């Protein structure tokens, strides 16, 4: 199951933080700089299975940010990847070639599209197209 | 002559650097980064030889600047090098912390332009630079104790109990490790002592944080002065979370010849000094619950199999330092249930080591008595360092 | 419109200082909380905006010590981002205040009353989000009646199906042994991917602890599974990835079936494992999509199905065709494939059936170890190649990791030199090998090996090896090196005082030549490697008496009987003594067979 | 992935546009931002070409943090950095020549074979200006283009313009031309290092009293490349550099010390200034002591060297060496090596005074250390002997166990200094038997127990109960044991028969070590020939054990005091070895 979910950029600024298991404040902050910590330090040649705590992580960079998900050490590994390009694509459709400063200025839309495609540590609708559909059908709602 | 000079934070990272001579790459970094911060077997010392690149390094409250030549250069110059450019920052910027550091950026990059003249350590009055320098910095702005209390003889022992929690991969990664530790002064003074208590900079003020909780009585100024209660009291509780010496190593390695059979062998490393010995050794490697029968052998110690706990115990009464030795067992597996492979739990080790796994030690501990004549060297001292294990487990 | 958070996030961004960012978060919370004292409320589009303030405040790291009144308020709001921004602000700010427990325990009740299915999804949202004891308490029974109602949607039916989910693993006690099992089993027949998907997850996470409960549910699965292989590139548009249909859900399924053992009507057996060949064989097929990303979905399904097989254990066809195609992943390009292949013939190696087909790869397996960059990946061949290793093909991996040794790092010579010693020590068959082996190794990284391991050479070298003079030549070729250390030096030193006679033929091994090598070792020795030496060197005074002269020179300088350690002085001094005094027919005397140990 | 990367709006672009915005203030800004954020790492290397756009400005703010920020690039990626050269070469008219300084310094951090052309003249053109900095920056960049291994046939004429620069006004310009040339010298290529001593030692000594610190250490430095050939000369270098004790903690004394140390070559006898001299340099050694820990360290790494090849220097001055609580571990250390090579015959009544109180002290490793300091004057001084036994005996009843163990390991090193002196101890130290677990000090008690064995009534049972848990000790522990037991039983024979046979048959076939097994089997058969043999062989009169360690290679020390004042000294280490 997902443990974590994290949008971060080479500044070390956290962009997003969706947290599935129950952590302190300051517990918070530590994970998020141990996880930038060992994102940063691997280069592309590396493998993007990083083991983290009794964890492990699963990684990608774009361009200006790191994708990152928190999983369970007897977790697919690809399909959490996967996971990760399509939820990116996801992004990218929807704010227009979505920029790294789209993810603070709608924070909230963020918020909601990974409520969409993730719940309760697991994935939970994979198909971009009717995504997309439900999110434009949410927001022509008032 | 001078190669170039890097200014990191507490944690390690690089706050700012700027280099000189091309001859300086990534690899000075990275070697002063580990070898000099995250340094473990060495005593500190402000110069550092390391494959041909000397280091000098200066700690301003939790600042560290470094730098970096790889000739023969006069160590004094340098060291007053840094101290004036110090100097000069604080003038600029106040108090130098991490805060102030990410604050003036451009500040700092313009006097490492303007004084450090590739390797050249030039003038850095404060007065001078007005001219030379246009940007300008952002600056940020009795109860426990009774009277009368007499002994017959002064004492006091300090006691650093600490406790390691570790969780290691099965390849000699280290995923988890952190030290919880606790100050215990049994002191026996007679009258109303101020005790001046300094040490090392080891400890900066489900998962663990680095933090330090003090007593009611302490102040802060490095150095801690206090009065000590009568009889015996912690001095104080602390969390640490980084450059964790490891008094010992475990290498497990699984081998499942088919279904019905297991070869396990746990090798175990001491990694401290000779001198010291590690007593109370236990090891507990995990046992498949479908276990026919073992055989266990070791070549040290005594060992044995409780289905009790359903584990392979190994006891060692003491250790040495810088020793290896392993277990070996054999294990016949009856295959009474049908797949589902049985899942490994960590291998689990319990010691007791005569020296702090945190890298702490005490530099220097004074009473001094306004009323009484007494000092410091009347009164005798003990330390002990105790360091336990936690949850220390390594994978299989 | 939306204009007040927009200028406070460019305001906030580009404050210069820290202190400046602190005094504008306080002074905008003080204004805030201003405005929502006074006692003029205000319309729900202010108290929305204030909230999702407050939320970005607190998203920068800032504490956040009031705004649940509004948050609660907006809940109640029929307009649709009111509610889904309180939502979000009650679940990222987990409260403790009962009133409050009990204000979104209400809220969340007449949202999932209502017919709305944004509403009610938002609720089950938010539940599955905090998961808190309450939460469970109150939608423990109804959250199941949720699931199986058949008016409800499909996107209603994942949410509650995940937030069922969530109530069993956070409080296991609140979900009982109800009656909806057979409607979530049969569930999985739904049209739309995405219930099958949510539907899989939660039967895959409560068979965990109710296997009996959920095995019907396992050949349903196997069609699904079925119906997503065979499908054409025109079916499943909608949950197709890179040419693949629902990488995802195949996935899924395949840890479903994981979780329970092999069905026992042959029908399914038969259906499943016809299944696991389709996937192997589509992986076999040329790529579709040059791009990475389609290789990579295919793969994830491809090891899935490997795992799936590795974990049942019954098709040694199926076994031996999994071991081919990882085979086929070690000379890859990239290098995520290459790990995940090495880790999954890692784990085959420990069946019987397979054991064959891991031993076929030994040679891409040394292939890789020798042409990798990564720590990780060399580490997991080496690992691989431990557990491979067998008496059939022992000599040759030994002999490969010696040779890699020869130009490896440090980060791996501890391991290959302490698995090395374990190999040896388990599959010696002839002293020769074992002594051969164990002498290189020693010469190579003796900085890593244990003292046990030359304890043990020099004994079976002592005992009865009959491979006295091969030995002798081996050390003596490797004592002539600038890279020797300190372990070589020690057991050089005793091999040659023990056994020096059976090499003085040949002139290139003189005794002078012996001498002057010990005597180059001795400039960077410690204390017991020069006492191990001093032994060796009154050995040598018995037994070469040519030399004997110019060993006295040597035991008799300020670096010997003035040392400042005692046992080197002490024995220099005996030595010399015994070397002096008497005649060589005590030194003969003192000079035994030693005769071996007994053996039991 | 071309995800996050397009430019049409982001971060990115709004720096771009910024920094194409007409108010300059706004530039500026943007400029900053793009600095800050170039140093948090992020890239903003796709704002390269815009920034270059904003060299043509008259305004100086924008013109310097441009300056800064390609410099930023030369040492990251030169490639990038050359795209800049164009702009970079408008050095000629523009005023204000800090901006010539920044220009030609920015032009020596970039580092390409192709820069080469478009610098010599630059270069030979800001060398004659009148202004003093755009000196300095010519000669500093001079040095950096030497700094690579090529001819650059104008360089010969680049030298003759820096050493001309030798006779200028502004004492730093010629601190910075000689430092530049003495860190060109280090290598000798056909044509360098002429003779031009007299006039050039006579400009430099000069100019010495209004360099600034800096500059002082350079030209300082520079002197002690010079040997003297006259004994005039000499003394009046060393007249002149004897006024050196500015404001600098140690750089100026340290290299006026050097270079007076290397200046020391006359007669005693007539000439009454090696002996004022001697005197003189005792005041500065002395208070470079009252600085910082790091400047404290250095300073008593260079003292050290200086102590051991005159020693008379520093002969009553072990008061100042006393460790204060307050300084560092390793100040501490070599405080106490100080103290350890100063014990003379008078002051040793106060060293056993100061070195008796650092054994309570909380710190493990420093009282380790101050008793074997303890030691190392019983060793130096065979008159006070006494008294440091009588010290160390004291510590021992102290009861603490980091002090005793390292104590005993003391009294054995003592023992056997002087043997046959200090019977009387042996017996006290019989009572601390069970509380060393050290294998430095169980080994220590176990040879002191070896030895002297006549002296002990019950002996053998102080070897029968470590005989009993015989392994899981150290091999040292092993030795020493099995040596001391061969020892007592030729000195106690037909008490102590059992002992032979639990220590051999027992002792050494059990034991899989190679050495302690050839130790056991010479020792059975040297005991079961002959014992007439074995005592003569086993109980030979131990010579004495030379005190090298406080002395270091006569040609060694001479290369120190060469270099006191540099990092070799700080290492003890010739350059050679770190090349």
């Amino acid at each position: 199951m997902i443990r974590f979910i994290l949008i971060q950029n080479r500044a070390g600024k956290t962009r997003l933080a969706k947290w599935y298991m129950q952590f302190d404040d300051d517990e918070k902050q530590k994970l998020i700089e141990e996880v930038h910590a060992v994102v940063t330090v691997r280069d592309a040649k590396h493998t993007n299975f990083v083991e983290f705590r009794n964890f492990k992580i699963i990684y990608r960079r774009y361009a200006g940010l790191y994708f990152c998900i928190c999983v369970d050490v007897n977790d697919n590994n690809l399909a959490y990847l996967e996971a990760i390009h399509n939820f990116v694509e996801v992004l990218n459709e929807y704010f227009h070639n979505v920029c790294e400063l789209d993810l603070v200025f709608n924070f909230y839309k963020v918020y909601t599209v990974v409520d969409e495609m993730f719940l309760a540590g697991e994935i939970r609708e994979t198909s971009q197209t009717k995504v997309l559909k439900q999110l434009l059908m949410l927001q022509s709602l008032e | 002559m001078i190669g170039g000079l890097f200014i990191y934070n507490h944690k390690g990272e690089v706050l700012i650097s700027r280099v000189y001579r091309d001859d300086i790459g990534r690899n000075a970094v990275d070697a002063f980064r580990v070898n000099v911060i995250h340094a473990r077997q060495q005593v500190r010392s402000p110069v550092t030889n390391i494959a041909r690149t000397s280091f000098f390094h200066v700690k301003r409250s939790n600042i560290w600047l470094a730098a970096v030549t790889k000739q023969n250069v006069n160590a004094a110059m340098v060291f007053e090098f840094l101290y004036k450019m110090c100097d000069v920052m604080a003038a600029y910027f106040g108090k130098i912390s991490e805060e102030n550091i990410k604050n003036n950026f451009v500040l700092i990059y313009e006097l490492l332009d303007e004084i450090l003249d590739f390797g050249y350590p030039q003038n850095s009055e404060t007065g001078a630079l007005k001219t030379f320098i246009t940007q300008q910095g952002i600056k940020s702005q009795i109860g426990w104790r009774r009277e009368g209390i007499k002994y017959r003889r002064n004492e006091l022992f300090l006691d650093v109990l600490e406790s390691v929690n570790l969780l290691m991969s099965p390849q000699g990664q280290v995923l988890s490790a952190h030290v919880s530790g606790r100050v215990v002064m049994k002191s026996y003074l007679s009258g109303m002592p101020e005790c001046k208590f300094g040490m090392n900079d080891k400890i900066v003020i489900s998962i663990a944080i680095d933090d330090c909780t003090f007593h009611q009585c302490v102040r802060l100024s490095r150095s801690i002065s206090f009065i000590p209660p009568d009889g015996e009291f912690e001095l104080m509780r602390y969390r640490t979370t980084k450059d964790i010496i490891l008094p010992f190593r475990v290498i497990p390695l699984v081998r499942e010849v088919g279904r019905t059979k297991l070869e396990v062998k746990v090798v175990i490393k001491s990694n401290f000094k000779p001198s010291l010995l590690a007593q109370k050794i236990e090891v507990r490697i995990p046992t498949p619950l479908n276990t026919s029968g073992v055989q266990v052998i070791c070549m040290k110690g005594k060992a044995k199999y409780k289905a009790s706990e359903n584990a392979i115990v190994w006891k060692i009464k003491r250790m040495a330092g810088m020793k290896e030795s392993q277990i070996s067992a054999e294990i016949e597996l009856l295959p009474t249930n049908d797949k589902k492979k049985w899942a490994r739990p960590p291998i689990s080790m319990n010691f007791e080591v005569p020296f702090a796994p945190s890298g702490l030690k005490v530099r220097y501990l004074k009473v001094f008595e306004p009323k009484l004549n007494y000092s410091d060297h009347d009164v005798i001292k003990w330390v002990r360092y105790i360091g336990r294990s936690g949850i220390y487990e390594t994978r299989c | 419109g939306m204009r007040g958070l927009a200028v406070f996030i460019s305001d906030i961004r580009n404050c210069k200082s820290k202190e400046a960012e602190i005094k504008r978060i306080n002074k905008e919370l003080a204004n805030i909380r201003s405005k929502f004292k006074g006692d003029k409320a205000l319309d729900g589009y202010s108290k929305k905006k204030y909230v999702c303030k407050l939320l970005f405040i607190f998203l920068l790291g800032h504490d956040i010590d009031f705004g649940h009144m509004e948050a609660v308020n907006l809940l109640s709001s029929n307009r649709y981002t009111e509610k889904q921004i309180g939502y979000l602000f009650i679940s990222v700010l987990v409260n403790s205040n009962s009133e409050l427990i009990r204000l979104i325990n209400n809220a969340i009740k007449n949202d999932l009353a209502s017919r709305n299915p944004t509403f009610m999804g938002l609720a089950l949202h938010c539940i599955a989000n905090v998961g808190s004891r309450e939460m469970a308490e109150a939608f423990a029974g109804e959250i199941p009646k949720i699931l199986v109602a058949g008016d409800t949607m499909d996107s209603v039916k994942q949410s509650a199906a995940l937030c069922l989910l969530r109530l069993y693993r956070t409080s296991p006690d609140l979900v009982p042994m109800g009656d909806w099992t057979s409607r979530v089993v049969h569930l999985l027949n739904d049209q739309h991917l995405g219930v099958v998907t949510a539907a899989t997850s939660l039967i895959t996470t409560l068979a965990q602890k109710n296997p009996e409960e959920f095995k019907t549910s396992v050949s349903l699965a196997v069609s699904r599974l079925s119906r997503i292989v065979t499908s054409a590139s025109t079916d499943l548009q909608d949950y197709t990835y890179y040419f693949v249909p629902a990488p995802w859900l195949s996935v899924k399924l395949l840890r479903l079936l994981q979780c329970y053992p092999p069905p026992e009507d042959p029908a399914v057996r038969g259906r499943l494992t016809e299944c696991l060949e389709t996937i192997l064989n589509k992986a076999q097929e040329p790529p579709k999509s040059k791009k990475v990303q389609h290789s990579n979905a295919k793969n994830a399904v491809l090891f899935e199905a490997i795992s799936l097989i590795i974990h049942h254990d019954s098709e040694p066809n199926l076994l031996v065709r999994a071991c081919n195609q990882l085979g086929q992943f070690l000379q890859h390009r990239e290098t995520n494939l290459r790990y995940l292949a090495l880790e999954s013939m890692c784990t085959l190696a420990s069946s019987e059936f397979s054991h064959e087909a891991v031993k076929t790869h030994i040679e891409t397996v040394i292939n890789a170890l020798k042409t990798e960059r990564d720590v990780s990946v060399r580490q997991r061949a080496v690992d691989l190649l431990y557990a491979m290793c067998d008496r059939s093909n022992a000599q040759q991996i030994v002999a490969e990791m010696l040779s890699y040794l020869e130009t490896a790092d440090y980060s791996i010579r501890e391991e290959i030199v302490l698995k090395v010693a374990i190999l040896a020590e388990k599959y010696a068959v002839d002293y020769t090998w074992y002594v051969d082996t164990i002498l290189n190794l020693i010469r190579i990284a003796g900085d890593y090996v244990s003292e046990e391991v030359w304890y043990r050479v020099i004994q079976i070298v002592i005992n009865r090896d009959d491979v006295q003079g091969y030995a002798a030549k081996t050390v003596f070729e490797a004592l002539q090196a600038p890279a020797c250390h300190e372990n070589l030096v020690k057991v050089g030193g005793y091999i040659l005082g023990e056994f020096g006679n059976l090499i003085a033929g040949d002139p290139r091994s003189s005794p002078l030549i012996q001498f002057n090598l010990l005597h180059s070792k001795f400039h960077l020795c410690s204390v017991p490697t020069r006492a191990l030496l001093l032994s060796t060197y009154i050995k040598f005074v018995n037994l070469f008496p040519e030399v004997k002269a110019t060993i006295q020179d040597v035991l008799r300088s300020d670096s010997q009987l003035k040392n400042a350690d005692v046992e080197l002085q002490q024995r220099a001094v005996e030595y010399l003594r015994l070397s002096t005094v008497a005649s060589t027919d005590i030194l003969a005397t003192v000079l035994e067979e030693m005769p071996p140990f007994p053996e039991r | 992935s071309k995800y996050f990367t397009t430019n049409k709006k982001g971060e990115i672009f709004e720096l771009k546009a910024e920094l194409n915005n007409e108010k300059k203030e706004k530039r500026k800004e943007a400029v900053k931002k793009v600095i800050a954020a170039m140093t948090v790492g992020k890239d903003v290397s796709s704002l390269f070409p815009d920034v270059v756009n904003c060299m043509q400005t008259d305004n100086l703010e924008l013109k310097k943090l441009v300056y800064l920020y390609l410099m930023n690039y030369a040492k990251s990626q030169p490639d990038m950095a050359i795209m800049a050269v164009n702009s970079f070469v408008k050095d000629c008219e523009d005023p204000n020549p800090l901006i010539r300084a920044l220009a030609v310094r920015t032009m020596g951090c970039i580092r390409v074979d192709k820069i080469t052309e478009y610098l010599c003249e630059p270069l030979r053109k800001c060398l004659k200006d009148e202004d003093p900095y755009v000196r300095k920056t010519a000669a500093v960049c001079v040095a950096k283009l030497h700094d690579i291994n090529a001819q650059m046939v104008e360089d010969q004429g680049f030298l003759d313009s820096l050493r001309d620069l030798i006779a200028d006004s502004n004492p730093m310009v010629v601190a910075n031309a000689v430092a530049a040339l003495s860190e060109i010298s280090e290598s000798h290529p056909n044509s360098n290092l002429l003779d031009l001593n007299p006039q050039n030692i006579n400009k430099l000594l000069t100019a010495l009293n209004e360099c600034t610190e800096w500059g002082q250490i350079f030209i300082l430095d520079c002197l002690s490349n010079y040997n003297p050939k006259d004994d005039r000369e000499a003394q009046s270098i060393c007249e002149r550099v004897t006024p050196r004790l500015s404001h600098a903690n140690s750089a100026v004394v340290l290299s006026a010390v050097k270079v007076l140390m290397k200046f020391l070559e006359l007669l005693p006898k007539d000439s009454d200034y090696y002996n004022m001299l001697l005197k003189k340099l005792a005041p500065p050694l002395v208070t470079l002591l009252s600085g910082e820990p790091e400047v404290q360290y250095v300073a008593l790494r260079n003292i050290n060297l200086i102590v051991q090849k005159r020693p008379e220097i520093l002969k009553q001055e072990i008061k100042v060496f006393f460790v204060k609580y307050n300084d560092p571990i390793y100040v501490k250390l070599e405080k106490l090596d100080i103290m350890i090579r100063l014990a003379s015959q008078a002051n040793i009544a106060q060293v056993l005074a100061e070195l008796k109180e650092y054994a309570t002290e909380v710190d493990v490793d420093f009282v380790r250390k101050a008793v074997r300091a303890i030691g190392r004057c019983a060793i130096k001084v065979e008159q006070s002997a006494e008294r440091c036994v009588s010290t160390l005996l004291d510590l021992i009843q102290t009861k603490v166990n980091y002090v005793v163990q390292e104590a005993i390991v003391v009294i054995r090193d003592i023992f056997r200094k002087y043997p046959n002196k200090y019977e009387s101890i042996i017996a006290t130290l019989c009572e601390n038997l069970d509380s060393l677990d050290e294998p430095d000090a169980r080994a220590a008690m176990i040879w002191i127990v070896g030895e002297y064995a006549e002296r002990i009534d019950n002996a053998d049972e102080l070897l029968e109960s470590f005989l009993e848990g015989f392994h899981d000790e150290s091999t040292q522990v092993q030795l020493t044991l099995l040596t001391a037991i061969v020892k007592l039983f030729l000195k106690k024979p037909s008490e102590t028969q059992e002992l032979v046979q639990q220590v051999l048959s027992l002792a050494t076939q059990d034991s899989d070590n190679p050495d302690l097994r050839d130790r056991g089997y010479i020792y059975w058969r040297l005991l079961s020939t002959d014992p007439v043999t074995a005592k003569e062989v086993v109980l030979s009169e131990k010579p004495l054990i030379s005190e090298e360690t406080d002395l270091i290679e006569p040609t060694l020390l001479d290369e120190l005091i060469c270099h006191i004042g540099s990092l070799a000294s700080v290492y003890h280490k010739p350059p050679n070895a770190f090349v």
